[PDB]
């Protein structure tokens, strides 16, 4: 089971209307049973029903799709989308966060192969200065999984914007994920989550309950470097996403 | 073409 | 208690409550079938979307239009859109209180049988009736005699009134409608170079010609004009980011109207068929009913339609006569706006089709007891 | 004191009160019976209509006369007539004061003794009489003596009439009348190239008549005119605004009274109708009758029918004759008016016929104590 | 030697020698002209079709008649079938052999004008004659006393004779035909759930009317069985294959003819025109006429319409009176039979009308020395 | 005047003289310029090559097709393939003779406005002609009436002609044709475990689709073989000396035709697209195009694709039909051959755009002039 | 025609 | 419809 | 300028499917300005495609490529491929010779580092068959090219399979080669140019023009035995090629 | 009427 996070750049139509950029798209989620498509820039869901058909061409069952409804606070509205097999996980439970541009979703997933049975997963979009004050608040909603949900198992991930002059030593200790030892980071600092050729850990692997601990593989939660593996052009990479994929295995 | 289809 | 209406027509399906002056639950009609199986988020796995749903996802579903020509084609999804009306956007259930149907006239009398059918079965609804689109739009001017111009999305008829008295014979039916220029304004597109193709972008054509499109007075001179002048363009945004310009295709597509031969259809034009339409009547009423011209429906929403349509009527109809284009606002919703007052008012309580008369004699009851 | 007069004569229907010199509820006797539904439900209508209110409607309304050549055919309709001046037009109760009754001579029958039924029973007038419609116009122009030419719409009819003692031997009745002339000028206008074959533009053609036709005192002479130039024609304006061209057919259709051959009759023109009166009569009144000749009726405003009549009369009669022709103004109300003045004579009072003697003698009575 | 005899008409024009006991060419009078652009280069078919061509071809072309209801509308394509027939099909010069025309009563007097006009100079025939279309019936019975219902396609029309002499007053038209009665199987079947509306399928209708339409002895009681069987139910097959279902309406098209108030025509039905026609003559001559009537025309080759015929007459009619409805087989063509008998006789040859007599007089002649 | 004909179509393009049976210049329209610089022995082409010499080195060159779904995109490319087709093959001086060209129905007018202008300008060619791609191919065929459905590389499309009027209401314009097939079959060999990616791959698998996929009678039914049986299979040799085998994909690739859902096209089948042009036309046409359906286009030479589309057909249209699939032999020059008749044609040289004429009103006069 | 009916 | 249109 | 004559058993797509073999190939090319090549089986350009992505890969001007049409007579043919480093050398003029199944080629080269300002190089692949009459007839096309292109020089070398019993001594005065001492050899036929344990001289150099004598760096012909000078078993240098490349080194 | 004419 590789669960992966995919910051994809300005999704839409106009990614779309390349044929060859669809086409290493399409061949990045193959490789993840699941996997986390941020801000979706799509309105009428026109680009993810052409993102499915290359996926579903061969089986009307091989991805399903979970689209949150536009939930941008702010002025501009995006999407988060949740592609997963369903002989892999089956979803049973989905609800809307019940302080941010985005609100987080909150899905659950049937893992019958990995040890954990049960496990919740929040996606979650930052915006490039509200990192500082987001980072405190979904403290608060793990301790809202563990009572309404009774879920042991709550994973975290996302495009947090951490490090790169986003945050700075001083408000390293304000997160209460850092602090407590349930919450441990994945992703190490010095690791690069963007094409771009400065390091930036920008997204963020979060993992809390003792079950999912033991459960995570040692070593797989790592940046998908694609523009290395499918022998792409720095350009192809940018033209692609902003930032690398993040993928963590779940055994 | 200059919308629809990528021609 | 109260009194339900409903336009159940193509394109929109307008339903209020009686006595109001304005529709509570307007929305296109459109039921679409998921293909891909995935539920969004807090949803239960819909089988399907009518309404705003459907154009809010118009990526994911085959949308599909269940009235095509003012004739239903399936049931099994015009029960769903019914469903949707009365649950789901006026909270009311329909068992309570009476409901009332519109339909086109000259519609084939299969339609009208399965319309009470499903009414007494589905919804056990207490009463109903079907009255007839061009009828209820002069109920909305208050008028008594002069004809209906009803141009709605896929019918457009003519029925002349004089006095509360109707002429069977004269009723004219022509298909040439709001959906043909909607895929005719494709064609013409095509020709300055933009492809439109899926039903899913079909509506971003729709939006292009509920905005821009406009009738001109003398189509040989504005052809010249457009052809030589840039001051007729107008830049438009689509959904997905890019920008077009429309030039001289702006009123080319409105034209069909007037000049069905571009849409190959043998019929006169919409002004021509409003001429015919009065000469079959008697001599007498000729005067009154061209003093007295009522525009209703969608179509009749472009600018310059008012002043176009009298134009032409005063080359065909002879000189020294008074011809007044009524075309007052808020029009769209005229055909519903008449189907309240019909229904508020104290004579019509006597003509309702109650369950008693359908179980005794089965459902030919709407073509002799509703007309 | 007050007394009602009502002339029924077919087309035209004039009544008032006994001493005046004008009727004030002139209406034409025609009942209008609607042949479509009713789709709009804002008023209730009506299946009935008399008089004026037919007349405006007259497109949508099947026209029926009740009186045919001065007879009656359909009482039901004819009461409709009865019962609608006396209330609507009028505002008068008839029992409260008598009513007269005028009608044609050589009735039937049959019909003076239902019209006489019908005030007893079903307004229940407390007196009435019926006089010859002839008589009563000798009364108008003020002589005693003379030969009366009630030229009508239904039925044309002459009675002699010396110092009183009117000739019962001597009347004559001829069909040809103005009925018959609107049919045949309906005719006619086929040649030119119009249509009027309904009933509901029969009335046109009528104003038409009343209006453009005139009577020529050469019939030949004038063919060569009419045919070789322009001056004869003149036009006219339909109500939905169409212009039509009256040619030779101006003057051809009035003439028809003089050649009653046009029309496959095998009576005799008016004229010879009128010497054959006077003929019949002994020697010793022939000079006076032919001195005092009074014409009436609504078929006798064509311009130059008295020159006209004098003409063939004048031909006719032997040499040094006094030819004369009394036509002045006002002569359509002739009946009427002499009507009015007979009724206020103090001297007709006495032989009125009371409810009480038709009670005891029965309807018919009204052939011995009336004549 | 023998004279043409054309009876040119709406509908299907036939044309013969004199003598012939058929009309050799039988053709549609339609005219028709493309409503697209041409795009094969060397097709070479011209822009105007007559006859057979016009027919086979008729999903492309718009079919317009030259005659409507026995007057001609249009000149310029009334010439080009006047000279595909003497041309084209007969391959026979007219300027060598007299030319019989004919036409229906009461019509308007530039349609004969116009018509005498183009035979004295377009095509130069050395001799003509116009004859009334109801009286050449009688010598295709050989008969000289009898009514004859002429049921043409754009009129029908009687006219009453009794060896010989021709009532001019007793003539009457009626504009309900054949033509008009196709326009209402369009209306009656859009009910049943098909649309023809465009003048292409035009005559696909016809072909229907043709083939399974009939007449009932009672049109009330055969509602009642065919509205509870399928038994009056027949299967039709359309030019593209598809099979159309013809339930009760099978017989409610014919049945127009006798009450016109189904298609809102005021005027009186078929029987009670055929027997005001009788009423309006003298009582002496009213006991042959009624044992002689002549059907004619295309419009009466329904099935049952003889004993319809005589049920409805038996009721006006007084009891004890001898009808015989006349209905000889291939009575269609009765109109031009007559005519080539007319033409073989020797008395008929100083009838015509020479060129010199036209060119003394003008084309006025034709109101003088002939009927 | 041996006036050139050629096609110029996407992938191969034609061209010949007027009056030849074949094209003597066949090639594809590929034109590339270098990635490296290097120089062959004495070579003068280092700009770009065009012709057969890019596809001999593939290897080096970088392939781009000018030709996008029948729109030109680079003009610039566009003028290299033109200069060698006229010179370096044709041998020929474009200058002394006019020259015809051929575009797919439905297109930019700006395609043709800067075509017009090039040669014009660029070639100084004394006239043109420009026809539609599917038009054409009825003259290969020789006949009159019949849909064509020019299946071409870039473009499928049907275009009804009917007795030489084309419709312009019923032209259907379809994206997928073979050089999209030849996309899916990369996808599927890809799975299957053979990578394509660079343009000299995707030569290689446009030739093995040329030559060993087919088309399946029923695709259902190969499955169940295909998965147990390896006689499907079939082996061919890579130029790299490897032996790939296709199973299941030779008759997968060509079913994306008939299953546009494949590679996520929602329009409508190949078999489909071709009853819907078929149902815009009028109903007494409908009987002869179902007859002549003339099948055109290189993406139809696989085998068996005139034998299902035949059972497609029959099953959707109604029975009871002769629906015969002409496909003459090699169809692959079918656009090319008749424009060869049409270029001898005398009629043809009528409507020939004259420079002088394209001087006077501009390069707008295509609009006027051609189709 | 030329007033009443349609011709 | 069920005939001449297409519904 | 160091050029030398590489002579590639069979040069194909086949070969460039192995991967340890094409890395081999590359390092071999990037150690000489100008190597020709022989046995190009490849007859789409594809070969020469992949081989000149490599040398080009950093710098698009780092390697030249000039190359011939299919000249075999029989049913296999060849192309007479030319590598230079435009830095170095630049290609003046092209020529092909008007007897041999595949016709020589002669391409002009413009040197200034070197004392020699203009050289053109002769490729030839002589057949195993009827090496003797080929080489007779350059004896005419070294006359031909010294006055119609006017070199001072004539470089000829290539394949010739001389020696191991295709030409011996009675046959070697017949050869016009021995019998001028203006084109003097360069490899002794003691040495081996063939990657087998054979001693076999197929690969000959020889000098003509006074200019390129002494321009000639004496001692610098030798066969590049790359099998030990790589450490590569027989089995992988001759997997490489049959034949040793050879090679000379003008100052 | 009763006999002659219409009436
Ligand atoms: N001014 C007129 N000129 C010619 N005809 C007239 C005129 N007025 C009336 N008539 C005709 O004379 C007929 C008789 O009119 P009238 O005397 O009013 O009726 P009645 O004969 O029943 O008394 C009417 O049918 C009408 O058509
Ligand atoms: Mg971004
Ligand atoms: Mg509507
Ligand atoms: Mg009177
Ligand atoms: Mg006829
Ligand atoms: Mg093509
Ligand atoms: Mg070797
Ligand atoms: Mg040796």
């Amino acid at each position: 089971l590789k669960i992966a996070a995919f910051n994809i750049r300005t999704f839409g139509e106009t990614k779309m209307s390349n044929a060859t950029l669809a086409s290493y798209i399409v061949r990045i989620v193959r490789r993840y049973d699941i996997v986390l498509i941020q801000e979706v820039r799509d309105s009428h869901l026109v680009a993810v029903g052409k993102l499915l058909d290359y996926l579903n061409q061969d089986d009307p069952n091989t991805y399903h799709y979970v689209v949150s409804e536009p939930l941008g606070r702010n002025s501009y509205k995006e999407r988060y989308l949740f592609l997963f097999r369903p002989n892999k996980v089956s979803v049973l439970d989905t609800y809307q966060y019940d302080s941010f541009s985005r609100e987080p979703a909150v899905v659950k997933f049937s893992s019958h192969s990995t040890k954990v049975k049960e496990f919740a997963i929040v996606a979650l979009h930052s915006a490039p200065s509200d990192a500082v004050a987001e980072i405190n608040s979904l403290y608060d909603v793990y301790l809202d999984v563990q009572q309404k949900w009774h879920l042991n198992d709550v994973m975290l991930m996302g495009d947090f914007n951490a490090d790169c002059s986003y945050v700075t030593s001083s408000q390293w200790s304000s997160i209460r994920l850092r602090t407590s030892s349930t919450f441990q980071w994945l992703i190490p600092d010095s690791a690069d989550t963007t094409a771009t050729s400065t390091n930036c850990a920008y997204d963020r692997i979060v993992v809390a309950g003792s079950l999912l601990q033991s459960s995570v593989v040692p070593g797989s939660a790592a940046p998908f470097d694609f523009q290395a593996a499918y022998g792409l052009s720095n350009e192809m990479a940018l033209a692609i996403s902003d930032h690398y994929p993040v993928e963590v295995t779940l055994t | 073409w200059x919308a629809x289809c990528p021609a | 208690i109260a009194a339900l209406v409903v336009d159940n027509g193509s394109g929109m399906c307008k339903a209020g409550f009686a006595g109001d002056d304005a529709p509570r639950a307007v929305f296109p009609s459109i039921v679409g079938r998921p293909r891909h199986q995935g539920v969004m988020v807090g949803m239960g796995q819909k089988d399907s979307y009518v309404g705003d749903e459907a154009q809010s996802k118009r990526g994911i579903l085959t949308l599909k239009y269940p009235i095509e020509h003012g004739i239903v084609t399936n049931w099994d999804d015009m029960e769903k859109i019914w469903h949707h009306t009365f649950y789901n956007e006026l909270r009311v259930a329909p068992e309570e209180h009476p409901v009332l149907l519109t339909e086109a006239p000259l519609n084939p009398k299969a339609n009208r049988e399965k319309m009470t059918q499903i009414m007494f079965e589905t919804f056990n609804t207490p009463a109903m009736y079907v009255a007839i689109q061009a009828v209820l739009s002069l109920y909305a001017s208050g008028r008594t005699t002069g004809i209906v111009m009803d141009s709605g999305d896929g019918v457009t008829h003519t029925v002349p009134i004089y006095e509360g008295y109707a002429l069977p014979h004269a009723i004219l039916r022509l298909d040439l409608a709001g959906r043909d220029l909607t895929d005719y304004l494709m064609k013409i597109l095509t020709e300055r170079g933009y492809s439109f193709t899926t039903t899913a972008e079909r509506e971003i054509v729709r939006d292009i010609k509920e905005k821009l499109c406009y009738v001109a007075l003398d189509f040989e001179q504005e052809m010249a004009t457009a052809a030589s002048s840039s001051s007729l363009e107008k830049s438009y945004e689509l959904p997905d980011g890019q920008v077009i310009t429309i030039g001289n295709e702006r009123f080319r597509c409105p034209e069909a109207l007037f000049q069905p031969s571009f849409l190959g259809m043998e019929s006169c034009g919409i002004h021509e068929t409003t001429f015919n339409s009065i000469m079959k009547c008697d001599v007498d009423i000729r005067k009154d009913l061209y003093a007295n011209t009522v525009l209703s429906g969608g179509t009749t929403m472009y600018p310059g339609i008012a002043d176009r349509m009298q134009k032409e009527i005063t080359a065909l109809a002879p000189s020294t006569m008074k011809i007044k284009i009524i075309a007052p606002p808020e029009r769209k919703y005229s055909v519903w706006i008449g189907g309240s007052i019909l229904a508020s008012l104290s004579t019509f309580q006597q003509m309702w089709i109650s369950k008693q008369e359908y179980d005794e004699s089965g459902p030919s009851i709407v073509h002799r007891k509703c007309f």
